[PDB]
């Protein structure tokens, strides 16, 4: 964990929402979608995805690895969307494929909870 | 000050729709402060009858602008009634007058909420309804009604009101979404209404907790909710099982086929079970639900195919069928027979929606008089345009 939060210092990361408008809804998810969220992913893509969890597991850390850009998900529990780069964003299709891999993902755990 | 603190209790009483007991205070501190300035009087007199007018609205009985008008009225008189000979604090009348005007805006706002319902209710009679024009009505009249009485005091109100009409906007923008056949949007705005519906029905709890608290331990009947959130809960079980039928493709593509079966038999109705049982009923070959895809035989593929994958062969009979009856199938209410003597095909076509067809195909020579497919088509249609619950609401 303290490596991956060193690393995302000197690391470039945008949030869901400065790409898409549309994805701005799963900045206000609570914390247990959040977490049913983080669940969902790790069953769907266990090689891709990388689990940090605090000792306390207050503040948990997803990571969606595709390998130098990745969908990272924080949630405190005592919570974020952001897709980290470890260049500058540039001003690219497998960034897109990847983020709509997770964006299906964050589409199918909150279909689950309205039904 | 005495009145601000009797306001807010007014107030919360409202919030938690104790009407009687909030109409109730108010009596009592109007005959206990008789002696008191006019302007107090005229805003405990106005505030019980907002108070009515609210369980009245509540009650959804007037399915109520005469009411809305006269506390409008009131409201407008007390704060104009800047009369200094009643000996209230100068501070307590500027709050008393912008308390006034706050009640104006929100009877104002409550008035475009029952025409709104009225419309919804007059339309429900339509075989089809244009859920987009009603979410921009809505939209319109939120608009026009934010932050118009955002006081304090008026604070479990507003609070109560919002949550509703916006519950009401998640509903609406979604039965739009249905039938665009967008599964996110639809999704979120569900989502979203179920949990201002949740926060309602917390409410609702909390004002049942307090009657039993304050009637013992005496069995006393549950403080049932109000019409309205009966209606939008009813219609919000609709809307979710219409999305369940329409998108059953893709929730079913993530689980077992018993996972599937099993969650589609909670939503009510459940479309899938009633096909599927009809379809081995009657020995159907297939049944499918084809949404047009023109402006958005690929041109019309099948959303929904039961009991297997859509057939391809009956592909180009469909489309001869919709594009020879379309004004039939414009009409939203007739269901078309063909028989194919080449294929030796029954097919009955109805369009319960402008974009949505359900196509009925069996592998015999069936009557166009068997009423039963036509009772069932019928059924089936009125359950996706779902007019019964606006009617009831």
């Amino acid at each position: 964990l303290a490596e991956l939060e060193e690393l995302l210092e000197a690391v470039h990361a945008k949030s869901i929402g400065d790409i898409d408008p549309q994805l701005d809804c799963f900045l206000s998810m609570t914390v247990s979608w959040y977490q049913s969220l983080i669940k969902v992913l790790l069953s769907r893509f266990p090689q891709s995805c990388r689990h940090f969890q605090s000792p306390d597991l207050g503040t948990q850390y997803l990571v969606v690895l595709n390998t130098d850009c990745f969908v990272l998900v924080f949630l405190d529990s005592h919570t974020s969307l952001t897709v980290v780069f470890r260049e500058p964003f540039p001003v690219l299709v497998s960034t897109y494929h990847h983020l709509e891999s997770v964006i299906n993902t964050a589409c199918f755990t909150l279909w689950t909870r309205l039904l | 000050p005495v009145e601000q603190a009797v306001l807010e209790t007014f107030f919360s009483h409202l919030g938690i729709f104790s009407y009687d007991k909030a109409k109730d205070n108010v009596e009592k501190e109007r005959e206990a402060n008789k002696s008191a300035g006019g302007s107090w009087l005229s805003l405990l007199a106005a505030l019980a009858h907002l108070a009515a007018a609210e369980k009245v609205y509540h009650s959804l009985t007037y399915l109520i602008r005469t009411i809305y008008t006269s506390l409008h009225n009131e409201l407008k008189k007390v704060v104009t009634g800047r009369g200094a000979l009643g000996g209230t604090a100068p501070h307590v009348e500027e709050l008393l007058s912008h308390l006034s005007e706050q009640l104006c805006f929100f009877v104002q706002a409550r008035m475009e909420i029952a025409d709104f319902y009225e419309k919804m209710y007059t339309l429900s009679t339509q075989k089809f309804i244009n859920a987009e024009e009603l979410v921009g009505l809505l939209d319109a009249i939120m608009k026009k009604y934010s932050s118009r009485f955002h006081h304090p005091i008026l604070s479990p109100l507003e609070s109560s009101f919002q949550l509703e009409v916006d519950v009401l906007c998640h509903l609406l923008k979604a039965q739009a979404q249905v039938s665009e056949w967008k599964f996110l949007p639809s999704l979120v705005n569900l989502h979203s209404a179920h949990t201002k519906l949740q926060t309602w029905g917390q409410i609702f709890e909390k004002q049942r907790e307090t009657k039993k608290h304050l009637f013992g331990g005496q069995s006393q009947k549950a403080v049932q909710p109000p019409h309205l959130f009966l209606w939008l809960m009813k219609l919000k079980n609709m809307l979710l099982a219409k999305f369940s039928f329409y998108f059953h493709e893709a929730l079913s593509r993530q689980t077992t086929a018993s996972e599937m079966k099993t969650l589609t038999a909670k939503a009510n109705p459940d479309f899938f079970g009633k096909i599927s049982s009809f379809i081995r009923k009657y020995d159907a070959a297939n049944v499918s639900l084809i949404f047009d895809n023109r402006g958005s035989v690929d041109q019309y593929p099948a959303v929904v195919s039961l009991p297997s994958d859509r057939p391809v062969m009956h592909w180009p009979n469909v489309i001869m069928i919709m594009t020879d009856r379309t004004s039939d199938l414009n009409s939203l209410e007739k269901v078309v027979h063909f028989y194919d003597d080449k294929v030796q095909s029954t097919y009955f076509l109805t369009r319960p929606e402008p974009h949505f067809t359900i196509v009925i195909i069996f592998e015999s020579k069936k009557s166009e008089r068997d009423s039963h497919f036509i009772s069932f088509l019928n059924e089936v249609s009125l359950a996706l345009k779902n007019p019964k619950v606006f009617a009831s609401l």
